[PDB]
């Protein structure tokens, strides 16, 4: 019956949390890793000047507020589990 | 009444219910078996070098969680509750546009 | 207060209601009567 530890582990997580704040708000600068798989270089449109390109964004900070004990090492939760925490506003300046 | 008892099965089964955690998170993985009834290929375009299908997904898995043994017949929900459910990630890699 | 008795036939309306349940699951088929009104064919 895993279910009802892991459950007990991702409320424990979330109990207490403010997804309004960086992770380590006074007294630390988040290091966001990036890294880009390009899987397509779409085609480059000439008329418009632009140009497509299909990625897997991939970012990884350090996140103090999510430290668990468990039986399992990495939570590779549901996409959903990400909008109740903070993740960085990476935009495309163009 | 029966529709009271299948509405108390309901109740119980998303009672508890974690969506957050697959099917077995703690143990193997959960095998989902993939059909698909293609139902026309539209327009096979050079220019864009693509391709338009329609088609009726349909995976098929195994939730323990999910299991009841209180009436006898296959359950069919409104296609509402599937925003309830663990349903798998399953993406197309080379779409466009779906 | 006739707004208010309505508020009250609506609320006891959905009370207890599963919408997850066609009219008559297991002990009955339903009949869904269908009628189209074409406003325009289109091109
Ligand atoms: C992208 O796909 C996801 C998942 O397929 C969509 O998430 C779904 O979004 C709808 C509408 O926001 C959610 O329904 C809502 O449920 C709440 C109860 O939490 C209810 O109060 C609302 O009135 C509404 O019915 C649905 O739960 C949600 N599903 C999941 C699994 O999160 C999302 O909308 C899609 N986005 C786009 C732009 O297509
Ligand atoms: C439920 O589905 C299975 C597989 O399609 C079938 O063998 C079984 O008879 C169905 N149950 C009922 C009550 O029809």
């Amino acid at each position: 019956d895993n279910t009802t530890v892991f459950t007990r582990i991702l409320d424990r997580l979330l109990d207490g949390y403010d997804n309004r704040l960086r992770p380590g708000l006074g007294e630390r600068v988040t290091e966001v890793k990036t890294d880009i798989f390009v899987t397509s270089f779409g085609p480059v449109s000439d008329h418009d000047m632009e140009y497509t390109i299909d990625v897997f964004f991939r970012q990884s900070w350090k996140d103090e507020r999510l430290k668990f004990k468990g039986p399992m090492t990495v939570l590779r939760l549901n996409n959903l589990m990400a909008s109740k925490i903070w993740t960085p506003d990476t935009f495309f300046h163009n | 009444s029966n529709m009271s008892l299948v509405k108390e099965t309901v109740d119980r089964l998303l009672k508890g219910y974690d969506i957050r955690l697959r099917p077995d998170f703690g143990g193997p993985p959960v095998a989902v078996g993939m059909n698909i009834d293609i139902a026309s290929i539209d327009m096979v375009s050079e220019v864009n070098m693509d391709y338009t299908l329609t088609m009726y997904f349909q995976q098929a898995w195994r939730d323990k969680r999910l299991s009841y043994n209180v009436i006898p017949l296959n359950l069919t929900l409104d296609n509402r509750v599937a925003d309830q459910l663990w349903v798998p990630d399953t993406y197309f890699l080379n779409d466009k546009k779906s």
